[PDB]
RNA sequence: GCUGUAAGUAAGCUUUGAUCCAGAGAUUUCCGAAUGGGGAAACCCAGCAUGAGUUAUGUCAUGUUAUCGAUAUGUGAAUACAUAGCAUAUCAGAAGGCACACCCGGAGAACUGAAACAUCUUAGUACCCGGAGGAAGAGAAAGAAAAUUCGAUUCCCUUAGUAGCGGCGAGCGAAAUGGGAAGAGCCCAAACCAACAAGCUUGCUUGUUGGGGUUGUAGGACACUCUAUACGGAGUUACAAAGGACGACAUUAGACGAAUCAUCUGGAAAGAUGAAUCAAAGAAGGUAAUAAUCCUGUAGUCGAAAAUGUUGUCUCUCUUGAGUGGAUCCUGAGUACGACGGAGCACGUGAAAUUCCGUCGGAAUCUGGGAGGACCAUCUCCUAAGGCUAAAUACUCUCUAGUGACCGAUAGUGAACCAGUACCGUGAGGGAAAGGUGAAAAGCACCCCGGAAGGGGAGUGAAAUAGAACCUGAAACCGUGUGCUU
RNA sequence: GUGAGUCGCGAAAGACGGGUGAGAAUCCCGUCCACCGAUUGACUAAGGUUUCCAGAGGAAGGCUCGUCCGCUCUGGGUUAGUCGGGUCCUAAGCUGAGGCCGACAGGCGUAGGCGAUGGAUAACAGGUUGAUAUUCCUGUACCACCUAUAAUCGUUUUAAUC
RNA sequence: UAGAUAGAAAAUAGGUGCCCGUACCGCAAACCGACACAGGUAGUCAAGAUGAGAAUUCUAAGGUGAGCGAGCGAACUCUCG
């Protein structure tokens, strides 16, 4: 999941985003409840996240020259 | 300038040892070239 | 964002008489008006008015492997409802 | 720097045998094959488990025989010493 | 294959090339020079613009907000002129940090030695402060010297513990000639001209640029003769003026990289025994015991998309160079020098030069001036009173690669291990002890007593009197029994 | 190691029964007894920093024993528009633009600013948990503020009005 | 008062209301005192009979039984009659 990001808006990009972190926020919020043996699905998302922001900032470079 | 200036030395007339300064001279005017004060020499003002 | 002002949920026997006044227990990432709770808490459920209540605390230590550490802080927060309620269990 | 393929272990508890390989543990410099059977014992009498020893192993494929392996020209790809056929 | 140290479990990732390695880039909460205000460091409180959400206020997101100076503005008036101030804008300015190292400058001690001590020495050391550098300082002759004179500086040797200073005691201590390392010399000021400027004496002169010109065997100006020509060229961006293009080499990840079999012992061979091999590689370390031929490796060779650094050639810039004559002018002023007190020069006021500091007096203009160790004369040499300057050198917080008739746990960093820790003290600050199972965790299933701990057994292992307070296990010290004796 | 199983075991009135437990002068329960009572009581500040409560454990700590603790292990607990404090004020004092002074450092000090032990400031009673109470609920109250609504104003003067 | 500025809001309804601290001991076993130490440790409340009284003696409220004890009842020391 790399070039996936480079086929966006730079719109799209803001929605994806959020609802990953409903996706995660639902996770991390039943993680104590103890309904998840899920463990390692949270760093790919975390990691998701990083890619959008990071992606978006570059272009926001690159829209700035 | 403003600086106590040449601290060194004094001897007696047995030659014991003592600092001194030779606080260089300094008596302050309005300036006769710009209308403010300062310190300044006296062999200047020859 | 919701996310980052809401850290963890809480659950005991405290909670659970909680529960009879419809009251809860969240666990919230620090500095954090209590207000950015209220409406933020709003934004996620839309439930609301019985404001909010607060405290701290310090942070306590413990020893796992024999070395000394400290645990981590703790900022604890009690939400409280006249509006409908909430169950994610 | 193998996945499965034969040796001959030749320097260890007993030679002259042979056997197919499992984690070779690049850290520890340590691989599994048949050949050590620890007897291991959890709360049975015993278990017997397989074991790991140290790479004092060769492999063989052409001419049945312990060669120096050695990875050779680019075409990577390994070249023994006496057969080229692949690890 | 992976999910660090750090086990273990579960969830999962990975030839569609993970993890890992190297270079670039993005993020980079808060305190801290801390810089919007305040502050008991890591907390609090605001401001303004814009923008989220509310019916609306509360609430938030981002940005912005210190001082100083140094420029551009307006504005200024206590007094009219107009300055002090006032509001605003710009700056990659500065502040701080540090490697307790190396350098320069400011200030600046005492114990001590003297067989005591005041001159003195220690010492111009320490610490303090300041500044800059990666090197600094110094510097291109107002020298050294006394001949067949040489012609920046610095460092090393040597001259020499000589000559000399000194309550002539302690002690201190050059310099030159010579042998070497490195080798580099340049721009201003002034007199002259043009331009503009107030006084326009309508006299020209001062004020500012450009030219012009940089010295002792005197030189420049001024006058004259040729070279050059917007270049024949020298250019030299490390001084000498300040900008930019384009190749080679090294560095930051890596790869290739020759060669051996068996018998005995063994728990295990790399040893003994034999017969064989490579060598630009027999350096080293690991591998169940001591290995050139098992692995990592070395000799040698190859390799960089990107980045950096140093070097090179065209771009690139920028430039006239000599000679004669010397009528007239110019060659750095409250300077040089003297005295008075002082310092520093190896040099203590001594006959004490030469150089610097403070007060005060106070020269000359090339037929000049300074030095040549008081001072005058002749002779000889050099031309201050303005500035810049690479290398040779000193050091290593740190990195890369290496090394040791260096240490091998009470040694060596204080620190081999989770140490500037625990700890002590209000605080500055001072400061510990503590390595090793075995080859591999194979880390004692199971029975028995026991509440447990611990143990006897059984088993893993060559060995468990190697069983975790785990290699080896001495002496003190403590016991149990026993030959002899009391 | 010796000293030495010796000095000491840190003022004090406990006793009995019943339980527990492998095991009790020391632990829990009760009955009696004794003690303080301008206090060995109750409430807060400074101060310390989780010692607080529940459930287990007893290797060492406790000057004995210990089935227990303020020791260990696991888990869990501290709620404010009105309370003390900040968004209000200030003395002593500290800092102090510009500024005066000093060899450097830095020293003094105006403007202003920080700084409470003081000044002003809107809340009470009960109930409630093993552990929180003017914080939670139960009822009853208060201050500032915004929004919505109207009985008063009439040059934006002066008048209501800031 | 200088000044702002068209021109309020009586009493009504409704809502909005931030940070810190809050547990426990606090004449003590938890603070300073190296100790679970006969020390100090500001302040508020402080009942009953007797008494001038916060004195004294005995008791409420409430809290405590003091973290080694059993024997014998000699010297000797200490404390009291
Ligand atoms: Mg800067
Ligand atoms: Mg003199
Ligand atoms: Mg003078
Ligand atoms: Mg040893
Ligand atoms: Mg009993
Ligand atoms: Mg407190
Ligand atoms: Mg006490
Ligand atoms: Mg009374």
């Amino acid at each position: 999941k790399a070039k996936e990001i480079r086929d966006l808006t730079t719109s799209e990009i803001e929605e994806q985003i959020k609802s990953s972190k409903e996706e995660l926020f639902n996770l991390r919020f039943q993680l104590a409840t103890g309904q998840l043996e899920e463990t390692a699905r949270i760093r790919t998302v975390r990691k998701t996240i990083a890619r959008l922001k990071t992606v978006a900032r570059e272009r926001e470079i690159e829209q700035s020259k | 300038r403003k600086a106590s200036t040449g601290n060194r030395r004094s001897h007696a007339l047995n030659s014991t040892k003592r600092r001194w300064n030779a606080n260089l001279q300094k008596v302050r005017i309005l300036v006769d070239g710009k209308p403010k004060k300062v310190w300044v020499s006296a062999r200047a003002l020859k | 964002e919701a996310r980052d002002i809401l850290k963890r949920p809480v659950i005991t026997e405290k909670s659970s008489e909680a529960m009879a006044e419809d009251k809860y227990t969240f666990d919230v990432d620090t500095r954090v008006n209590k207000t950015q709770v209220k409406m933020a808490v709003e934004e996620i459920f839309n439930v609301k008015v019985a404001s909010v209540n607060i405290m701290n605390y310090k942070p306590k230590k413990k020893r796992m492997g024999r070395y000394q550490g400290y645990t981590n802080k703790r900022r604890k927060a009690i939400v409280t409802l006249k509006e409908g309620s909430i169950d994610l269990f | 720097i193998k996945k499965g393929d034969n040796v001959k272990v030749i320097a260890g508890k007993d030679k002259g045998k042979e056997g197919k390989v499992i984690a070779t543990l690049p850290k520890k410099d340590r691989v599994v094959v048949e050949g050590v059977n620890i007897m291991k014992k959890h709360q049975g009498g015993i278990l017997e488990t397989e074991a790991a020893i140290h790479v004092s192993n060769v492999q063989l494929l052409d001419p049945k025989t312990n060669e120096p392996t050695r990875v050779g020209y680019k075409f990577v790809r390994i070249a023994k010493k006496s057969g080229e056929e692949i690890k």
